[PDB]
């Protein structure tokens, strides 16, 4: 009634970002689909003068 | 078996790598910086960069 009456008295917000470090870019790319190749390539090269050894050893 | 020359039943496509053409000695056809790489066609490309 009196005394203290003088003055007066959810879910999902959903972020993204969090606490992980800054990040940065560049426009320099990809060589890299050329290797595939090479490595391939040079695979089938071991193996065509593995059998290069069998054809002259079977004369 | 089948006959494709005669009947139709043609199925080696897939080994076509690329074509190119040239008029007279000179002229690549279609020419005119049209395609990507077009004083060829280049029908499939075994690695991609």
């Amino acid at each position: 009634a009196a005394a203290a009456m003088t003055a007066t008295r959810m879910p999902s917000s959903g972020s993204s970002p969090s606490v992980p470090s800054s990040i940065i870019a560049e426009e320099k790319l990809l060589a890299l689909l050329a290797e595939l190749e090479a490595l391939s390539r040079q695979l089938a090269a071991l193996t065509q003068q593995v059998s290069e050894l069998r054809e002259q050893q079977q004369q | 078996g089948s006959i494709p020359y005669l009947d139709g039943t043609f199925y080696l496509n897939h080994t076509f790598k690329k074509v190119s053409i040239m008029f007279d000695s000179s002229v690549s056809w279609p020419g005119n910086d049209r395609l990507l790489t077009p004083n060829e066609f280049e029908i499939k490309r075994s690695v991609d960069g």
